[PDB]
């Protein structure tokens, strides 16, 4: 039977950035 | 994560990837973040770390293993009843911890990186503040219900839905987490 694959990740652990020019 | 709880997505494998490294059983990829979007040949839904362990619903999981770069990883708990399974945490992911706080004030996070209120009403159950369609939730399976610090206080796993539209869901409460490790 086929292993469980992790296909993306969902993260807690940021905090509000100002999104960097480039 | 604490203060404000916010979220975000990130996709890392395609259709074909996924496959052939279900196959395999050995993801060479870069792990990081709490909750892991994860994939069988059947269906797709979220495990999520705390303490140290991947966990996620055994509906999703079965009694799969989960592909590592050091090829699959067999489970470390698996309870059918609780619907739980456990794989050690990938190297790179980042553990939750149980809500030490008893807060009624849940919050769900989905596979879309949404974190929608859930008034907790019995343990493993609560309503949904903000009714959403069933399809909305589809996916979300062993993703976590935080408290307002996010802490981890149990695995989405059933929507309470008629008509379409979901108004609750049951959930696996992080005891059960503790109960199917001593078990
Ligand atoms: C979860 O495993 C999934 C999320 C639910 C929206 N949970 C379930 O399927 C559980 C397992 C079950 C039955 N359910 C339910 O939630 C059902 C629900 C009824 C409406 C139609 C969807 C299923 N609810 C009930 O049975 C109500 C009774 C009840 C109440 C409390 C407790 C229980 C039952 O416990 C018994 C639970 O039994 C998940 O996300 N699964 C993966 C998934 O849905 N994947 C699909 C997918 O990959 N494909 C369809 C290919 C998905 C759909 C859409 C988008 C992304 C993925
Ligand atoms: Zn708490």
């Amino acid at each position: 039977k086929g292993s469980v694959v992790i296909v993306g990740r969902i993260v807690l652990s940021g905090k509000p950035a100002i999104i960097p020019k480039k | 994560m604490g203060a404000p709880i916010t979220a975000y997505a990130q996709q890392t494998r395609g259709l074909l990837g996924c496959i052939i490294t279900s196959l395999t059983g050995r993801d060479k990829n870069q792990v990081e973040g709490e909750v892991q979007i994860v994939s069988t040949a059947t269906q797709t839904f979220l495990a999520t770390c705390i303490n140290g362990v991947c966990w996620t619903v055994y509906h999703g999981a079965g009694t799969r293993t989960i592909a590592s770069p050091k090829g699959p990883v067999i489970q470390m708990y698996t309870n059918v009843d609780q619907d739980l399974v456990g794989w050690p945490a990938p190297q790179g992911s980042r553990s939750l911890t149980p809500c030490t706080c008893g807060s009624s004030d849940l919050y769900l996070v989905t596979r879309h990186a949404d974190v929608i209120p859930v008034r907790r009403r019995g343990d493993s159950r609560g309503s949904l503040l903000s009714p959403r369609p069933i399809s909305y939730l589809k996916g979300s399976s062993g993703g976590p219900l935080l408290c307002p610090a996010g802490h981890a206080v149990g695995l989405f796993r059933a929507a309470v839905c008629t008509r379409g539209v979901a108004k609750a869901v049951d959930f696996i409460p992080v005891e059960n987490l503790e109960t199917t490790m001593r078990s």
